[PDB]
């Protein structure tokens, strides 16, 4: 039931909670970078930029 | 005498010593945010009070905790004039040390299963400038400090609530610094009631069955005990003698077989002396006395174990059989007098409908979470953490204290949580006050408002990041994993930062500084708002509020505030005022001891100052100290009257102690009408700082400490003797002994040439002194944009002559000559900002690139390669700044223009034109242009341009830097090698790097030379290290917005002049409008053919009462023609001795006034430069309230040999006949305020149109149109103009066809309307449809 239950609300909150819809795996890229950025932000002590953000994701600038 | 004062000294006429020099005038910011940051060990403040109290967090198992070490704050990455520049928070990271100590569940505290220590970053945290303020996203912010309600305890009481009854109803409330408020109170029929979080009202007892108090405890705790003696005969009752104040005998009182009082009269003081005396112990009660009383606990049946009689209900006759037949003996009742102890917490008990504990938890549980259906674990949490838990409240060590003030109690300290013993103290002392003892508070009183500065307001917001942070903290630590989490991992930056980011850009008593002037900033960063986060609302303040109140003498300006909407609100700080450690304001005082005024200062808040009797500063003082008039002018317990001169305890420091810093700076305050005097003080702040800066002939004195102290001058760190004056830099090496041991000696200060400030006026700076020329710590080295030789000037004195000119001078109207618009004396440099941003579009990146459609050579010839101006291009408005042209797509065009580009064979270019221009009707002068581009994107011509050159620039600049430093010290080691060892031929033929490794005799010699080695070593490392930081700083990319290419801003710089419609004012709250700019030969002329620059109304100054600029222009015309005297002595090259002579007896002329200046021991150059520097007129020093008398101003103007009526006899330019009876002229200084009418002057024939409404409204160039408001069309309607109205209903505003249809008429000279229906109608038609309501339109 949680596994389920944790799909269907985190794919709703996705499909709306958005006034412009973003699909879905672009959520997921976008959250993605939220973590990243929130990574690298503690181990650097400033905002990455999106080259080295780019280096660690995996994915072009 | 100072170097900057021996050059131009003020004379001054004050008369009362001054005793303590005016503090630092923005010590409440710097103190405020320095505690904010600088480690406190011991009693918590900033942020090791936040973290101490977020931290530990124990995760909600017990397993694990999260531990708080230490904190550091790291570099700036960039210093605040780089921020300036890049448009960034000029901030500092922190850094907290923190630990996670992870337990083993089976053994009982195995502590040692995980440590983990990490530093982890969060959050950014700006940082306070040297002058009071935050570089907030590249523009100046100030936080203005807050005057909040202080927590604690208030018992309030209002009156005529209840108009009908007519009676006085109480209230108790008690308001923690964070935390829920809890408010008592009673009804018109007496019955307390509490209302927690203003709920529903609660039967106030009810409280206290939540804290474990049984009926027969809570009066035990309320009332009084009577006891009854059931003594074998009819009720004998132990008397307590005092018990019988003002009553009424119903029953005669006998013992020891006298009568004392007789029945049926009032029971007398007299009777009461005599019971006491008599020592009566027990009188015989009636039985039908006791029908009324109520019993105190619950008495049961002891014969057989059962209840009689609960506890609180009123006895009668058959209650008191039971009660003696059952054994009791002795009996417990209430002592509910009508006068001095009511039945309060009876009356509420008996209407409270609980009966135990949780009974009443679930109540409040009812009332707190109506519908939620309760438990005993929900309510007992809840009503626990309410009040008793020190994470959902806080009263703070200011409530803690200001609760134990309204309570007598003698503890200053104590803690944060509500306690059993405050609600009870609180009720008791809401019943005393109920009963008659004790008063109520005001909530007006400044020792009952309290100071809430920038560093705790930052300290509070940076608490609630980390309580944003300590919820998921708490989430991660329950359930995550253990062994493989670091500190780091779980900490997130965004919460914290995002907290004290929102508050020093977003809050709202964070905001832009008012940079229109030296005071102007020094006043912002002293103001005092009650909004904001825990303040008031300018529409729900009340009055009581805004009204001055007899604390705020010392404390608070009772004259400078905004006469708007915001009239009490907001206020500034006093001159001397400063803020206790609790926040509470404070005031200096000299101690007076045995009638002598001591010399020693202490600073009394608004309660300890009541209750002494402190004397005024216009009383006169003799030589011992001791007052001279016996009966000293005082003030008590806040009122005034006349008192010994032995029964005073403190005097005022000075007599401008009552005023802010810019009513002190107007002369003659004391001859004005408060109300003038406050639109003075008001617009003495919007001057503009004109092109070149002119001291006040007339000022206060307190010139010269509000320009020092605003840091719009550059003072000097430390003394030395001028090594290089620049117009942009001021190199000074310094002394010998001021220097100290391993550096060069040399300051270097590099004056911030044209530069805009918040409000487009320009702050620029000046150096006004003079190569190889000594100074000392202290002296100004460079004027700032409108300051004089140190002292503030925010405007020019000029001719005012007193009298109408032919209706150019109509109702506040200024008449202004023509010699003060030739002399640009009143022209102020308006630099302005406007930028071109390339931005990456669907149809394509935009460029900036010269090429520019539809557009010829014309315009294109002051543009560069690039399509970037050149710098000093003068444009003007639509000139093209930069050329930007972006991508553009199909044109749908008509088949007419279709046939016409085939005809000609011109199809127009798929890139449209949007280059920045210049705005219209504006001119000017680039005077500088930058460049920011991506990181990432290739950089134009002209970006490599600029930063070559800013790169060179820079390079010289610190090759000069240290060229200047290494020459002094190179200095330095010849002047200790002359001592141990003079070396002529082989000493100086090496070059200066010859010391290294070489050696001589050992003495400090060698030892600074081998300290001077390491340097060199160092020195190096740090030249070419940090250069090659600032070039990889200059050549490094910019976080622009995404989506941003590169960003263009161009700097023009306006130079306006006077004109019709420019406000000018004075210092006296004498504004107006500018009429006329009058040829010179016009103006009313003196006998000596010389003209009046400005001539004023005599009708303003009346009904106005602002009689100071009357006087002030008396003083005004003396000073000036001291001046002229002067002139006359330099000018026919007279010697030193009768400059000195003169002089020195325009020094000392006044009755006894403080200052004394001696020219004898002036050097006769310092006496040529001094004269120098008054040939344009004698500065003079009026202080606020110890003036120049009107006995000193004749003396002046016989000195000058001028009329000593100050009023002399104009003949009129034009027909050249005298002016009938004598006018008074003399020099009024007058201000030129920000009401520039280019700003204020706008049309509109058609432009931009709002989206929704479809109707005018632009701004950007063309603004939107006048809106024409409701009143305005009450007018039209009642003039009967029904074709006016429509057609500025219709076709002028909303009809879309009507609007272009017309716009067509005009055009082909036929001026008629076709309107048709305005959108808002039918707009408000389609959104009334869409509440499902049928509105329509009944057509014919």
């Amino acid at each position: 039931a949680t596994w389920w239950i944790r799909q269907a609300i985190t794919r709703s909150i996705a499909d709306q909670a958005r006034t412009i819809r973003i699909p879905v795996h672009m959520i997921e890229t976008i959250n993605k970078l939220n973590r990243i950025s929130r990574q690298m932000l503690q181990e650097m002590g400033r905002e990455p930029t999106p080259e080295e953000l780019a280096e660690r994701m995996l994915m072009p600038e | 005498y100072s170097y900057t004062e021996k050059k131009r000294i003020r004379k001054d006429f004050g008369k009362r010593p001054q005793v303590l020099d005016v503090p630092y005038l923005l010590s409440i910011q710097l103190d405020s945010f320095q505690k904010f940051i600088e480690q406190d060990p011991e009693g918590q403040y900033g942020l090791e009070a936040a973290f101490r109290s977020v931290f530990p967090i124990q995760s909600y198992s017990g397993n694990s905790e999260l531990q708080y070490v230490s904190y550091r704050l790291g570099e700036p990455v960039f210093d605040v004039q780089e921020c300036q520049i890049r448009g960034v928070t000029y901030s500092a990271p922190l850094r907290v040390k923190l630990r996670l100590v992870i337990y083993e569940r089976e053994a009982p505290e195995g502590t040692v299963k995980d440590i983990k220590e990490q530093e982890v970053y969060m959050g950014e945290i700006p940082l306070m400038t040297d002058n009071g303020t935050f570089v907030i996203n590249g523009t100046e912010r100030v936080i203005v400090s807050q005057l909040h309600r202080s927590p604690g305890v208030f018992f309030d009481s209002d009156k005529g609530k209840t108009h009908s009854s007519g009676k006085v109803l109480y209230n108790a409330r008690i308001i923690p610094y964070r935390g829920s408020w809890l408010d008592f109170e009673f009804d018109p029929k007496d019955n307390l009631f509490v209302r927690i979080d203003r709920r529903r009202k609660l039967p106030a007892t009810i409280i206290l069955r939540a804290l474990n108090y049984t009926t027969e405890q809570i009066l035990d705790l309320f009332f009084e005990k009577v006891i009854f003696e059931i003594r074998d005969n009819k009720l004998q009752m132990e008397l307590v003698p005092e018990r019988l104040r003002g009553e009424t005998a119903s029953f005669d009182i006998e013992a020891n077989g006298k009568v004392y009082v007789e029945k049926g009269r009032r029971i007398t003081a007299r009777h009461i002396r005599q019971l006491e005396k008599d020592d009566v112990k027990l009188i015989e009660v009636p039985v039908e006395y006791i029908a009324g009383k109520v019993v105190a606990k619950d008495y049961i049946d002891e014969s057989t174990g059962e209840l009689i009689c609960a506890a609180n209900m009123e006895l009668s006759l058959d209650l008191l059989a039971k009660l003696s037949q059952s054994g009791h003996k002795r009996i417990e009742t209430l002592f509910t007098n009508d006068l001095d102890h009511g039945p309060y917490i009876s009356e509420t008990l008996r209407v409270d409908p609980t009966n135990d504990r949780l009974s009443a938890l679930v109540e409040i549980y009812r009332m707190m979470r109506p519908g939620e259906p309760p438990t005993r674990e929900a309510a007992e949490s809840l009503f626990e953490n309410l009040f008793f838990s020190e994470d959902r409240y806080d009263l703070s060590a200011v409530g803690r204290m200001k609760f134990n003030r309204s309570l007598l109690r003698e503890e200053i300290e104590g803690s944060g949580i509500l306690s059993k013993d405050d609600i009870i103290d609180v009720m008791k002392k809401l019943i005393d006050i109920r009963n008659g003892k004790g008063e109520v508070d005001d909530i007006d009183h400044l020792g009952n408002r309290r100071i809430r500065s920038v560093g705790e307001m930052a300290e509070n917001q940076f608490r609630v990041g980390l309580v944003r942070v300590e919820r998921a903290v708490k989430e991660r630590l329950s359930l995550g994993d253990l062994d493989t989490l670091m500190p780091q991992d779980m900490i997130n930056a965004k919460p914290i930062s995002a907290a004290v980011k929102e508050f020093f850009g977003s809050s709202q008593l964070s905001q832009f500084m008012d940079q229109n002037n030296p005071l102007s900033e020094i006043t912002h960063k002293r103001r005092i708002s009650a909004l904001g986060p825990g303040g008031l609302t300018r529409e729900r303040a009340g009055f009581e509020v805004r009204d001055v109140h007899p604390t705020h003498y010392g404390r608070v300006c009772p004259i400078e505030t905004p006469e708007g909407p915001n009239i009490g609100l907001i206020n500034s700080l006093s001159v001397y005022a400063q803020t206790n450690e609790y926040g509470f304001l404070e005031t200096p005082y000299r101690k007076v001891t045995d009638g002598v005024v001591t010399d020693e200062i202490h600073y009394l808040s608004a309660i300890e100052e009541g209750n002494y009797v402190i004397a005024q500063a216009n009383s006169n003082l003799d030589e011992e100290g001791h007052f001279v008039e016996d009966l000293v002018t005082c003030r008590s317990k806040g009122e005034s009257s006349l008192f010994s001169r032995d029964q005073v305890d403190y005097m005022d420091v000075s007599t401008q102690q009552v005023v802010s810093v810019g009513a002190s700076l107007i002369p003659f305050l004391e001859h004005d009408d408060a109300n003038r005097a406050l639109m003075g003080a008001n617009m003495q702040r919007q001057a503009v700082p004109t092109l070149r800066a002119d001291k006040p002939l007339v000022g206060t004195g307190m010139e010269r400490a509000v320009a020092v102290d605003s840091g719009v001058t550059a003072v000097a760190k430390r003394g030395g003797v001028v090594q290089y004056v620049d117009a942009s830099r001021i190199v000074i090496k310094v002394n010998e002994d001021e220097m100290y041991p391993g550096e060069a000696g040399i300051d270097i200060y590099n004056l911030t040439k044209y530069t805009r400030s918040n409000q487009n006026t320009c702050i620029n700076q000046m150096p006004c002194v003079s190569l190889g020329e000594p100074v000392e710590r202290g002296d100004v080295l460079a004027d700032g944009p409108s300051t004089d030789l140190g002292e503030l000037a925010l405007g020019q004195n000029m001719r005012v002559a007193f009298m109408p000119w032919n209706g150019y001078n109509f109702e506040d109207s200024i008449l202004v000559s023509e010699r003060v618009v030739q002399e640009d004396r009143f022209t102020t440099i308006h630099i302005q900002e406007l930028a071109c941003v390339s931005r990456d579009t669907k149809l394509g990146p935009e460029e900036i690139t010269a090429d520019i459609p539809n557009v010829g050579e014309a315009a294109l010839s002051k543009l560069d390669e690039s399509g970037i101006v050149y710098i000093g291009a003068e444009v003007t408005g639509g000139d093209i700044l930069v050329g930007k042209v972006t991508p553009k797509g199909e044109t749908q065009l008509t088949p007419e223009e279709k046939l016409l580009r085939a005809i000609f064979g011109e199809k127009a270019s798929d890139v449209k034109d949007s280059s920045l221009r210049v705005p219209n009707g504006v001119s000017g002068t680039v005077i500088d242009v930058q460049v920011f581009t991506r990181d990432g994107v290739e950089k134009d011509k002209r970006a490599l341009e600029i930063e070559e050159m800013q790169l060179k620039q820079a390079k010289k600049d610190l090759s000069e830097e240290l060229q200047i430093l290494e020459a002094g010290l190179f200095s330095r080691i010849r002047a200790v090698l002359v001592a141990g060892g003079v070396e002529a031929e082989k000493l100086d033929k090496l070059p200066r790097d010859r010391w290294l490794e070489l050696g001589l005799t050992d003495e400090e010699k060698q030892n600074q030379l081998e300290q001077l080695a390491e340097q060199y070593d160092e020195l190096k490392h740090e030249f070419e290290k940090k250069l090659e930081a600032k070039r990889r700083k200059i050549t490094q990319g910019d976080d622009l917005a995404p989506g941003v290419l590169k960003i263009v801003k161009v700097y023009l710089a306006v130079k306006r002049r006077i004109q019709p419609g420019d406000k000018m004012a004075g210092r006296h709250g004498n504004k107006g409008v500018i009429s006329k700019i009058n040829p010179i030969e016009d103006m009313p002329y003196d006998e000596n053919g010389t003209p009046v620059d400005i001539v004023l109304n005599p009708l303003g100054v009346p009904s106005r009462m602002n009689i100071g600029q009357i006087l002030e222009t008396h003083l005004g015309m003396a000073a000036k023609g001291i001046g002229d005297k002067i002139n006359a002595m330099l000018k026919q090259q007279q010697e030193v001795a009768k400059l000195r002579e003169f002089i020195q007896r325009a020094y000392d002329l006044g009755a006894d006034v403080r200052q004394k200046v001696d020219l004898s021991t002036f050097s006769d150059e310092e006496v040529m430069r001094l004269a120098e520097n008054l040939r344009k007129g004698m500065p003079i020093a009026t202080p606020v309230f110890d003036g120049a008398k009107e006995a000193e101003i004749k003396e002046l103007l016989k000195l000058g040999d001028l009329p000593t009526s100050g009023q002399i006899r104009l003949y009129d330019g034009r027909t050249g006949e005298q002016f009938e009876r004598p006018v008074t002229v003399g020099y009024m200084y007058m201000l030129k305020l920000n009401h520039l009418v280019d700003d204020k002057m706008h049309a509109r024939s058609t432009g931009s149109y709002s989206l929704v409404t479809q109707q005018p409204l632009g701004g950007k160039a063309q603004f939107g149109g006048q809106r024409f408001g409701e009143m305005e069309v009450w007018a039209l309607e009642a003039y009967g103009a029904a074709y006016t109205l429509q057609e500025m209903l219709t076709v002028k505003s909303d009809d879309v066809n009507g609007r272009t249809k017309m716009y067509k008429n005009i055009v082909d000279g036929n001026h008629q309307m076709e309107p048709g229906m305005p959108e808002s109608f039918n707009v408000l038609l389609k959104e009334i449809r869409s509440l499902g309501i049928n509105i329509e339109l009944e057509d014919e």
